[PDB]
RNA sequence: GGUGAAAUUUUAGUACCUGUGAAGAUGCAGGUUACCCGCGACAGGACGGAAAGACCCCAUGGAGCUUUACUGUAGUUUGAU
RNA sequence: AGGUGUAGUGGUAGGAGAGCGUUCUAAGGGCGUUGAAGGUCGAUCGUGAGGACGGCUGGAGCGCUUAGAAGUGAGAAUGCC
RNA sequence: GGUAGCGGAGAAAUUCCAAACGAACUUGGAGAUAGCUGGUUCUCUCCGAAAUAGCUUUAGGGCUAGCCUCGGAAUUGAGAA
RNA sequence: GUAGCGGCGAGCGAAACGGGAAGAGCCCAAACCAACAAGCUUGUUGGGGUUGUAGGACUCCGAUAUGGUAGUCUGUUAGUAUAGUUGAAGGAUUUGGAAAAUUCCGCUAAAGAGGGUGAAAGCCCCGUAGACGAAAUGCUGACAACACCUAGGAGGAUCCUGAGUACGGCGGAACACGAGAAAUUCCGUCGGAAUCCGCGGGGACCAUCCCGCAAGGCUAAAUACUCCCUAGUGACCGAUAGUGAACCAGUACCGUGAGGGAAAGGUGAAAAGCACCCCGGAAGGGGAGUGAAAUAGAUCCUGAAACCGUGUGCCUACAACAAGUCAAAGCUCGUUAAUGAGUGAUGGCGUGCCUUUUGUAGAAUGAACCGGCGAGUUACGAUUGCAUGCGAGGUUAAGUCGAAGAGACGGAGCCGCAGCGAAAGCGAGUCUGAAUAGGGCGAAUGAGUAUGUAGUCGUAGACCCGAAACCAUGUGAUCUA
């Protein structure tokens, strides 16, 4: 979700992790990942975007 | 750039509902003494652009 | 899908044909142009509609008519399109625009009697064909010129 | 003995006659002649080399020239202002 | 998935179809000082473009699969160096 | 020292103007234009012409038709012998 | 690519409306007033005034406020550019000349961007994320100061509101508009107004109506471009490429001059660049050394081909041969082990490749050979096939936010859903016609649209190379007249 600075900061350096915000999520983002880890509020925001 | 319509053609033909082209007739300007009344009467009627000619000019009227 | 297993839909994408890349391709050497002449030349070819000097078809034919400066063209609506509204609906150029039936009303809405009208409506439009007026009122509706 | 280019050159183990063939073949056919490698000489052939024929024709090519060709125009001259 | 039967399968201009190989991109999966690419040799495989596998050379990078994009294939231009 | 290319100079030859002057040289417009000649690079499979008519400041160019190819629609089967 | 322009040819080609980016408005001249100077006006200065629902002067009253700024090396302040500081975490083992490779267990991460290091390193180095830093000089923003602008309402008697101007004739030009029926704008020439009861425009012209108020000036932003500077990016090049120039290149070299204009990168991890010896005058070699390797020795990585040579398995001195191919003894060899390899006496058959042609071995063309380079591309449009999404609908463009991304918003617009007619116009019809006729085009008898992809076309050099020439600036009379 938007505003979660510290979760984004702590995740991004891991070589197997890709970080996006719920409002900036692209098809290429999703297809690249084997798994999607989404917070509950991120999922709700996505469902509001789509 | 956009393709340009051939302006001279556009002044002479009309796109019909079937996509064909309606055209006027040659030999309808003067020297009517040289032509029978039957010829004049039937040249009074409009015609269509023939198949061979249409393929040659079709690109020139795409956006007419 | 997976980035290592992409597949386009069948027939969606084709391979470009490259000319002048050997004889067995079928477009080697002359690259499909044949032998000599104007059409074999780079940039060669005559302008569209050129008949090699025979008077072109368009020169043979007279210019006809004129364009009216005051010409008015109306957006056509037929009765079958008005069956989409419920009985008693007020059909308006605004209503038709919101319905997406008429995006461009041009000089105005004109109603034509192509199909059969089956609902009662109070129809407002710039013009009415006589048949369309009868159909709308025969359905117990009413027309109004705006 | 020393020094050391060049034009040319599809690859060439590169004969003769008569014939044949895009109608004048070292190279195809038939026959004839001819051991292998050179050196000094000569030019008949390789339609030899050199130059994308200059003659000829063609290209709705070019350039220079001419005139009572066309269309313009510097200059000159005449009038109005 | 294959099988049977009949028929067909010369080809310039040219149309159609289906592929080979080159460099790069992405993802996946891999190979490399226990020797990558490149070079060279071999009696190897496929219907073709072409593909492997060994020895030698070489000393750092490079395949494969799927998809993408192309300065993507040369023997001729009196081509250029 | 003077005369410069829409030019100069010429005891006059189209003569000279930096080793080609019916109009210098250089750079630019500029990749001028070239209905002309030359060149145009991997593979296999299917099919496969034309060198004709008409018109053309047209005749070695072009255009429509004819002949090739690919796709599609459809009929009381309209083709061929 | 519409309206139009156009030997109505080739071609040329708008504008307004609509949607956006950005937005900001102001000063003069004249009337009039005051001062001064001069010859009642006639100049200078200052005031005054600035326009179209007409404004202003002027005459009445009434407030000396309130707001604004496209002012200044006016300071003050903050930020910022131009140096920097700080910045986590690995040791062994196997291979090797060397480890970052490998295996084993660890750890660090707001840092796993990237570069370097004796091979390929998150933890060795430079860095990176992050935190931090300015004596000095710029630049920017505020804040303050100062300066500069900023009056309301009612009256029309009179005065002002840009003249040799507007405009017209003639000749040119600009307007998409080629004189045309040619409005609008401008240039030369000549003629030449009105002025508020006025003047201009609404595409000849007139009337009416509507909209404006020329002949004075200034004005930020949204727009164009990048020689340079800083930080970066690339399904861009990788030395015949990429700039002409990776290298002491606009150099060498050519030319009187303008001007033309090259070639040319790589030892190795480190020079550790071969002490010493030997042949030689030297060059150059042979040893000995260095090195993991010197057949890495500086013409130095790799080291193809043409070409040149040495060795020799087989063949060749009676033979006329595009030189191979098929058949084949003999001899010599032993493989990706395959009904193998090399050579080949002798026999049959057999006139290269390309281009261009009715027809070429051609005594037509092209190639000395080898290597490299060298030709249908891209953009915008048209159109068709294929494909996907949606479907009587389909779709956004510019733009805004956003990683130079996807995406979101944006419906202005575009195509389609109705045609017929030159047009008024009518409309599943319509036009022609007197016609309820006939006939044309349509409907009946519906599929479109966005995007991708391919074929072809159009505008562009448009597949590549090639003229003789044409035009416009320059450079040359050191040759020669
Ligand atoms: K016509
Ligand atoms: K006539
Ligand atoms: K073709
Ligand atoms: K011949
Ligand atoms: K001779
Ligand atoms: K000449
Ligand atoms: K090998
Ligand atoms: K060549
Ligand atoms: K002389
Ligand atoms: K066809
Ligand atoms: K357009
Ligand atoms: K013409
Ligand atoms: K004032
Ligand atoms: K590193
Ligand atoms: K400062
Ligand atoms: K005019
Ligand atoms: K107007
Ligand atoms: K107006
Ligand atoms: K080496
Ligand atoms: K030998
Ligand atoms: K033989
Ligand atoms: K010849
Ligand atoms: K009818
Ligand atoms: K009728
Ligand atoms: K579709
Ligand atoms: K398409
Ligand atoms: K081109
Ligand atoms: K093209
Ligand atoms: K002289
Ligand atoms: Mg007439
Ligand atoms: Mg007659
Ligand atoms: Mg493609
Ligand atoms: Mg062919
Ligand atoms: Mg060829
Ligand atoms: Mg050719
Ligand atoms: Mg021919
Ligand atoms: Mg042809
Ligand atoms: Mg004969
Ligand atoms: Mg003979
Ligand atoms: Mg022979
Ligand atoms: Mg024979
Ligand atoms: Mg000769
Ligand atoms: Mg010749
Ligand atoms: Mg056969
Ligand atoms: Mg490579
Ligand atoms: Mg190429
Ligand atoms: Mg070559
Ligand atoms: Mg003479
Ligand atoms: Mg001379
Ligand atoms: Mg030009
Ligand atoms: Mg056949
Ligand atoms: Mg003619
Ligand atoms: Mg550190
Ligand atoms: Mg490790
Ligand atoms: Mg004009
Ligand atoms: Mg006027
Ligand atoms: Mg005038
Ligand atoms: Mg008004
Ligand atoms: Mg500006
Ligand atoms: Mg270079
Ligand atoms: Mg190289
Ligand atoms: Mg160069
Ligand atoms: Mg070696
Ligand atoms: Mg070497
Ligand atoms: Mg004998
Ligand atoms: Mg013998
Ligand atoms: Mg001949
Ligand atoms: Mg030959
Ligand atoms: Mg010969
Ligand atoms: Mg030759
Ligand atoms: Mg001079
Ligand atoms: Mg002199």
């Amino acid at each position: 979700e938007n505003g979660n600075d510290f979760a984004a900061l702590s995740a991004r350096n891991l070589p197997n992790v890709s970080v996006v915000t719920s409002d900036n999520v692209s098809v290429l983002d999703v297809v690249s990942a084997n798994k999607v880890l989404a917070t509950q509020t991120a999922l709700t925001q996505i469902e509001e975007v789509l | 750039p956009k393709q340009k319509t051939h302006r001279g053609l556009a002044k002479r033909v009309k796109r019909t509902g079937g996509g064909g082209l309606k055209r006027g007739r040659a030999f309808t300007s003067h020297r009517f003494h040289g032509k029978t009344k039957k010829q004049r009467r039937q040249l009074r009627k409009a015609s269509m652009v023939a198949k061979g000619d249409y393929k040659r000019i079709r690109q020139q009227l795409a956006r007419m | 899908m997976k980035l290592h297993e992409l597949k386009p839909a069948e027939g969606s994408r084709q391979v470009r044909n490259r000319v002048g890349r050997g004889t067995s391709s079928g477009n080697g050497k002359t690259a499909g142009r044949g032998q000599k002449g104007q059409k074999a030349r780079s940039g060669g070819g005559v302008r569209l509609g050129f008949e090699g000097g025979q008077t072109p078809l368009f020169r043979r034919l007279p210019k006809r008519g004129f364009t009216n400066i005051n010409r008015k063209d109306y957006a056509v609506v037929n009765l079958d399109t008005l069956n989409r509204f419920e009985d008693g609906t007020e059909v308006t150029p605004v209503v038709l625009k919101e319905a997406g039936i008429v995006k461009n009303e041009k000089a105005g809405i004109k109603v034509l009697a192509d199909g059969e009208l089956t609902k009662k409506l109070t129809v407002k439009a710039a013009k009415f064909s006589k048949s369309a007026q009868e159909a709308i009122e025969a359905a117990g509706g009413s027309i109004e010129v705006i």
